[PDB]
């Protein structure tokens, strides 16, 4: 999910996204994520 | 090959008490009822 933000064309810009993936193996940070949706049996942790 | 087999041991070990940080409460058929279990990789 990509929120609106300044563009980055113009210095000293940040876009801001938000992303939300199935829990699983690979980058995934428990500690960090904002909260980690539940589903039957699927997880779905999204970040800040 | 002691000393190998302590360190891939240690690894091991480290793996499978790492994966209780994420124990979340689904629900699951034991049986014939469904329950609230506590579920949580497995490294040969």
């Amino acid at each position: 999910f990509i929120l609106p933000s300044k563009s980055l064309e113009v210095a000293g810009s940040f876009i801001r996204f938000i992303t939300v993936f199935r829990i699983g193996p690979g980058l995934v940070d428990k500690d960090n994520l904002d909260t980690i949706l539940i589903d039957g049996d699927s997880q779905w942790g999204v970040s800040k | 090959l002691e000393v190998y087999i302590y360190y891939n041991i240690k690894s091991l070990l480290v793996a499978l008490a790492q994966n209780n940080k994420a124990r979340f409460y689904s629900k699951v058929k034991l049986l014939g009822l469904t329950v609230d279990q506590s579920t949580v990789v497995y490294p040969s």
